[PDB]
């Protein structure tokens, strides 16, 4: 060569694995119509009409869904919005009065009719008011007299989420900041951890609907080729097995009761809403799904489950234990929070050598998402009846780590932690930091042979 | 043809160092203003509630990251300044190539390695390299001064 | 599934001992040690890696089906029973006495 | 006389394009530092309650707008960089004048139209123009590179 | 030797104006990025609570001062631009030395006074000086323009 | 009963504060500008003539 | 230093819940507390 010299370059194609505060993109038809309050969606920017992406040739980046901070960022965000949105809403702290509950006419007394005295907007009226509660939302005292108390009144701070707001899962994109970049795995069947092949750069992700369920994965994205199973390590029986369906199985659900709103004003400028009465028959909440579709879907799963395991026969089972949240398929349907008993969907043994399913559901109103510090939320009742339809897009399993002769290997509905809800979608992506400055030798001196 | 047509952000990530040497503007742009163009443009959508209820949860996520993007960008522009070459993209120095950094030859550097690949192999020395250019300027800055006195 | 060999395990303070452990599938290795009154004490958390308060004597050393834990220069605190752990499973274990 | 005396911010708003071509510094200055000089100077008035009670309602109004002014400013300085000319004020290119942008002649452009007036008549093409200069640099940036290899 | 070795931030505070004329990079660097290098590097310590509980009391202390550092820095870079010389460190002008500013001679200015000392003796005139360079550019900017018309 | 006690949240403004109407100017940010109509009789809507920054 | 620096006091409070006025007993320091009217048993 020649007298070679360092020469410096600004604008080189170089990045490093990184983490930094992302920001969100909204949707055009979402912002325009008011929908009143909805999460913190209003405070976002709007997503670009042109869904711009650039494919990266001759690159094979490494992705590992499990160690991905976008999900440690996602739930961080998701909790922050809720707390702040419920910051101004009505506090139910004085409603800790002794509830004199008679029952109404799965017949143990799920709906209960209770009375109690409260002071109104004004301190000169102790009004004996009567209201309705769910058997779960309430808890008795001493001997089972006619007396109950709210489920977590003594130990928590219950806050009535304002009815003006909505829990509708508006999709969301995580737009990356400047000098940074978010990469995508454009493969069909990606393991979750490992090297990628079809990689590309985007500004924001695809629309991530922040739905929160506890057992099945609803309204998410389907697999592209064939259903896939994803775990950190499968021997790690303390590790959630995420499944992603190819074909989404539609699941219809409903609270059949036509309810009436009743504003009891604790005041001064605020009231506590409850069901005044039930217009018509009294019925049970449930969720309908084709058992053909569901178990033919279970056929998809087992064959790809047998890939990670030995061809040994597989068995499914109901959850070993935990809060109603985990042990039951919990989700929001039209503003009310469900808890479907999923023994039916998970009770089967799949080896080698009609009708439909109706899952019973309980409605809770006093709930504590994210299991907070004596901080509970009372969802006011939604007027009338509600009926919603979700797409199961996948689910979460948990293996029983004590292999048996008969056995053989058991998988029950997981869903203790919430970080996987986001992993299930944010697996495709990763964040990097751009570093445009780079030095390299080429024969050229800094032109100072004369001055 | 190839150098006078479209490419795209970060397109030459797996292209040779020589190849990438044409598509700098692509990744030399949008380091800043990649987002300030888009933000200002998309944010003036008919909302009229930009920063309503004062600042919020997305309020800081942006500003904590807005204020980063510029100082991060101004850090590389401060290097261009302190190395005496803010012509950007490409700039020669008097600092010679210490083969202790990379014994390898010219032919293969520009036509086989890629920048992602290269900057790794040279990552550890960059600190010492960068400091050599700063002391290359100041030698020149005093040599300039000395001649300002006498003429 | 784990095969912790061998079993007798009685020697003097001025000696050296090596405990083996066998497995079919792969995994994350570990080791422990029981005492009079005390419960099992961790000494290895990956295989090569040591726990807190563990000198250079504790040598973990083999990439293969057989993995071993060596603790040269024996002492009086070393008496007790050890076990090899891999995930949910455990080793047969072995008791060393006076 | 006229070019060596006082004028004032935005004074040549209704002056010909040629006339305005002297009073750039006037409106090329204060794009930033028009306010940071005044802010820092006027804010150190004997108050001793700068940012008392932490941040307030005027707290964000400024910072949301302080942080804008710079990226807005750094956006135009990023263009000067990416067009290879941050000499500012005036800079020639190899990009020729596509008469499809404006068929009109030189004489009247600089001596009858004003910049406000002109930039309007040319507003729609600016996007295509600006992109031509970027591809003018990169042709030059590769042509530079090619010669760095062989000498 | 002395100009090609280490010195340190603000080392020539009590060194002659001539002496300091070598150690500019030292105090021309770190004006910005003196803290953004250190902040980004030290802040990515394994905490994972960067900006936890949203923003706090140290939250604004930094951002109110982060956003200052850059505009403060961009104010001096705006002067380099508006004086037509962002080569930095050292740059000549057509503006001659009005001895009304300082009747003193060359010999003692660079070899006896220090910059702290000097900028004081010249503090009052700096305003008038700085404004002379701006009007020095614009004379040149129009003289440039005039020649752009005819060729 | 107080005029809006039952239906609102009444808040006693501290006596330490004052409602005095201190004049105010809207200073514009950098890269922006605020223009004025320096005319005598301006309609309110329409073109101006004597304009300034 | 035997004027009653540590003091054992009682009082009725409503609990987490408005349906229990629990007569509770607690300890206080002579400085942390102040009497009312005639020095009864009341502070
Ligand atoms: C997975 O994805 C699936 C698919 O997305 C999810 O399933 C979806 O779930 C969401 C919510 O969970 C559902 O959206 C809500 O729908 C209800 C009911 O739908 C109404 O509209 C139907 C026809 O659509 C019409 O309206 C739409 C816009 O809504 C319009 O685009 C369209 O062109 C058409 O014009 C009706 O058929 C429907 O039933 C009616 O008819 C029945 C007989 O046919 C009768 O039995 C019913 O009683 C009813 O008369 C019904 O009218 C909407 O109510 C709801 O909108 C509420 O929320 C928004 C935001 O706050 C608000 O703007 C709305 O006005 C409304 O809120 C007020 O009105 C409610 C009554 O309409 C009332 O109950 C509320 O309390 C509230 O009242 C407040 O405001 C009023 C004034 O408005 C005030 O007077 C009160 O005092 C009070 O303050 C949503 O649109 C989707 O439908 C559903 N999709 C499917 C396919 O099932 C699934 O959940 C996902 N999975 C998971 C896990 O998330
Ligand atoms: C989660 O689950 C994971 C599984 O899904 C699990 O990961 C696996 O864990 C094991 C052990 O922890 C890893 O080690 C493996 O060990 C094999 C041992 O085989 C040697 O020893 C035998 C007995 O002594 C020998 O019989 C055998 O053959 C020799 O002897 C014969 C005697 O007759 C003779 O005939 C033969 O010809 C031969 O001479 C052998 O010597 C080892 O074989 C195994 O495979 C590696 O070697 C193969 C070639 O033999 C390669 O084809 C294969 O790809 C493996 O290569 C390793 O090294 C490559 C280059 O570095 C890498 O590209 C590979 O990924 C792999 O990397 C391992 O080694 C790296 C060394 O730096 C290390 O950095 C890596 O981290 C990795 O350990 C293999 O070494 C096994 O690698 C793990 N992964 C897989 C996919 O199995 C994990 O533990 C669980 N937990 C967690 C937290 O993840
Ligand atoms: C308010 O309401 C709450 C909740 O409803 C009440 O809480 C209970 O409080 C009492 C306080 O004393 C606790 O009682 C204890 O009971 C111990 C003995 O219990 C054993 O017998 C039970 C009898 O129930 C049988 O009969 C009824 C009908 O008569 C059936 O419905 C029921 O299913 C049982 O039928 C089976 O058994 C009979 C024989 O008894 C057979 O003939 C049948 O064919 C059936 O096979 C029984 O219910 C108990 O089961 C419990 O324990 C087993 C393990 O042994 C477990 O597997 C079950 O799941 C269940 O938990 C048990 O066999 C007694 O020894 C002790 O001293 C104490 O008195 C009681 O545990 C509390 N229950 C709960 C759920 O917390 C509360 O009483 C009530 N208060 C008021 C004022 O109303
Ligand atoms: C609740 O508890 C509080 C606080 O403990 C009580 O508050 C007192 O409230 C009463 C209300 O009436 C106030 O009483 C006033 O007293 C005026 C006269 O006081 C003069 O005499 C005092 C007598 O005390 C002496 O005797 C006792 C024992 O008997 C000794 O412990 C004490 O030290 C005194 O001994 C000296 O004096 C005697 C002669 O009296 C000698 O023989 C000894 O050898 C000692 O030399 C005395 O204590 C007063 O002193 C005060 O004033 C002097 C200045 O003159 C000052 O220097 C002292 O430091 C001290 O402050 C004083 O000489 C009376 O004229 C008036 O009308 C009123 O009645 C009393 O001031 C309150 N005390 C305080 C501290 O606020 C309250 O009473 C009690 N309530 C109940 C219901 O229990
Ligand atoms: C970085 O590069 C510089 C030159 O740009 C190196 O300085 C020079 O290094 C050589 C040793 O390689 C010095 O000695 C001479 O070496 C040759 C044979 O190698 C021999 O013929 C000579 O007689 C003499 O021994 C040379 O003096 C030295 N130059 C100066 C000005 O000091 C430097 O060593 C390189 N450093 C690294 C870390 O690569
Ligand atoms: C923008 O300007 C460029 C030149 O800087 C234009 O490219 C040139 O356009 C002419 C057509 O006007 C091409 O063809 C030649 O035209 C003349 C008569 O007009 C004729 O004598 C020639 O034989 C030939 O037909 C010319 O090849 C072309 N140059 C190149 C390198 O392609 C361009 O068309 C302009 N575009 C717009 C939108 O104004
Ligand atoms: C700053 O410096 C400029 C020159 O760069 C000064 O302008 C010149 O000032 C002299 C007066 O000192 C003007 O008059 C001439 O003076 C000499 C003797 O001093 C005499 O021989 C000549 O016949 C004439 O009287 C000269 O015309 C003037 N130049 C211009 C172009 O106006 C300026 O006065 C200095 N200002 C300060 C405040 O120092
Ligand atoms: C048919 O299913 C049986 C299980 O019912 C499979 O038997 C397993 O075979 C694997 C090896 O292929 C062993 O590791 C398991 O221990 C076996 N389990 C049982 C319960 O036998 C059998 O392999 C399957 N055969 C085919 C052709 O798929
Ligand atoms: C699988 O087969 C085994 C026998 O091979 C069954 O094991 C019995 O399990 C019960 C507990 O439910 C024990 O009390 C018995 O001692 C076990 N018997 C034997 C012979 O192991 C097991 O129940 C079978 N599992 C299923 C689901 O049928
Ligand atoms: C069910 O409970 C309600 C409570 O008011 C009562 O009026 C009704 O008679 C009960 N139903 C029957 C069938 O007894
Ligand atoms: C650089 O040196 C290493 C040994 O340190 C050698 O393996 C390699 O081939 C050398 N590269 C060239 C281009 O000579
Ligand atoms: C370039 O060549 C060197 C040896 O000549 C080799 O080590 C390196 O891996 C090559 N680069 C690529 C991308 O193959
Ligand atoms: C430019 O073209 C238009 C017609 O498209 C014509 O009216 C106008 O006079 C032309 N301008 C000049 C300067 O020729
Ligand atoms: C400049 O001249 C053109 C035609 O030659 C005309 O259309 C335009 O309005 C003139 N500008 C002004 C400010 O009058
Ligand atoms: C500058 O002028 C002052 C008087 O105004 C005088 O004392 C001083 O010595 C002069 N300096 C030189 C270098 O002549
Ligand atoms: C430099 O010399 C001048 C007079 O020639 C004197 O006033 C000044 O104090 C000297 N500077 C120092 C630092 O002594």
């Amino acid at each position: 060569v020649e007298k070679l010299w360092v020469t410096v370059y600004y604008g080189v194609p170089v990045w490093k694995e990184a983490t930094t505060t992302l920001f969100c993109a909204s949707d055009a038809k979402a912002y325009d119509t008011e929908v009143h309050n909805v999460w913190a969606t209003h405070a976002c920017v709007p997503t670009d009409p042109n869904p711009q992406e650039v494919v990266l040739e001759n690159v094979t980046e490494h992705f590992n869904m499990w160690k991905n901070n976008m999900v440690e960022q996602m739930q961080e965000d998701i909790i922050s919005l809720w707390d702040q949105s419920l910051k101004p809403c009505v506090k139910l702290t004085p409603l800790c009065v002794t509830l004199n509950c008679k029952d109404v006419n799965m017949e143990r007394g799920e709906i209960k009719n209770c009375s109690f005295n409260i002071t109104t907007s004004i301190r000169d009226k102790v009004q004996k008011e009567y209201a309705l509660f769910y058997k779960l939302d309430v808890v008795p005292i001493d001997n089972n007299n006619t007396s109950y108390r709210l489920i977590s009144c003594d130990t928590s701070v219950i806050t009535q989420a304002c009815p003006k707001i909505s829990f509708e899962p508006i999709p969301i994109h995580y737009c990356a900041p400047a000098g940074f970049a978010i990469l995508k795995c454009n493969d069909k069947t990606f393991n979750g951890k490992g090297p990628c092949k079809n990689v590309s750069t985007v500004q924001c992700t695809h629309g991530i609907r922040p739905v929160v369920s506890t057992q099945l994965l609803l309204n998410g994205s389907l697999a592209e080729e064939e259903v896939v199973i994803r775990s950190d390590n499968f021997t790690n029986n303390a590790k959630t097995i995420i499944v992603q369906l190819k074909e989404s199985v539609e699941i219809n659900c409903t609270r059949p009761n036509n309810n009436t709103r009743k504003s009891i004003h604790i005041g001064p400028g605020r009231a506590f809403y409850t069901t005044g009465e039930i217009i018509g028959d009294i019925r049970q909440a449930h969720c309908n799904i084709s058992r053909a579709k569901w178990n033919d879907t279970l056929k998809q799963i087992v064959i790809k489950l047998r890939e990670q395991f030995e061809n040994k026969t597989i068995v499914f089972n109901h959850s070993s234990g935990g809060d109603p949240e985990i042990v039951m398929h919990s989700f929001n349907c039209g503003g009310e929070f469900f808890y479907c008993n999923s023994t039916q969907l998970f009770n089967s043994t799949w080896n080698n050598n009609g009708n439909t399913i109706t899952l019973p559901c309980r409605i809770k109103q006093i709930i504590n998402m994210w299991q907070e510090i004596g901080k509970a939320m009372y969802a006011p009742p939604i007027r009338g009846q509600i009926r919603c339809s979700s797409n199961i897009t996948g689910l979460l399993l948990t293996r029983d780590g004590c292999i048996n002769e008969n056995g053989t290997e058991i998988f029950r509905p997981g869903g203790g932690d919430m970080r996987d809800n986001w992993r299930s979608e944010l697996y495709k992506y990763k964040v990097v930091k751009i570093e445009p400055l780079g030095v390299a030798p080429t024969k050229c001196k800094r032109r100072v042979v004369g001055r | 043809g190839i150098g006078a047509v479209f490419l795209g952000f970060l397109g030459a990530a797996g292209s040779t160092m020589g190849a990438a040497s044409m598509t700098l503007t692509v990744q030399a742009r949008l380091l800043l203003s990649g987002i300030v163009q888009q933000q200002n443009n998309l944010l003036r959508a008919p909302e009229a509630q930009e920063r309503m209820l004062q600042l919020t949860v997305w309020g800081i996520k942006q500003l904590q990251a807005r204020v980063l993007a510029v100082e991060r960008y101004l850090g590389d522009q401060q290097l261009l300044g302190i190395w005496g070459c803010s012509g950007k993209l490409i700039c020669c120095t008097a600092v010679p190539w210490n083969a202790s950094w990379s014994n390898k030859s010219l032919d293969r550097i520009w036509n086989n390695m890629t920048w992602m690949e290269w900057e790794r192999e040279i990552d550890n020395y960059t600190s010492e390299i960068y400091t050599l250019i700063e002391e290359s300027q100041n030698q020149q800055e005093k040599n300039e001064q000395e001649l300002l006195e006498l003429d | 599934v784990l095969t912790q060999s061998p079993g007798t395990l009685s020697l003097s303070p001025g000696e050296t001992a090596i405990i083996s452990c066998r497995t079919s599938q792969y995994g994350s290795l570990a080791w422990y040690q029981q005492r009079p009154g005390q419960a099992p004490r961790l000494v290895i958390y990956s295989g090569s890696t040591r726990a807190a308060g563990i000198p250079d004597r504790f040598s973990g050393s083999r990439w293969g089906p057989d993995y071993n834990l060596t603790i040269s220069n024996l002492e009086s605190g070393d008496f007790g029973v050890y076990y090899c752990q891999q995930y949910e499973f455990f080793g047969q274990g072995t008791k060393v006495q006076v």
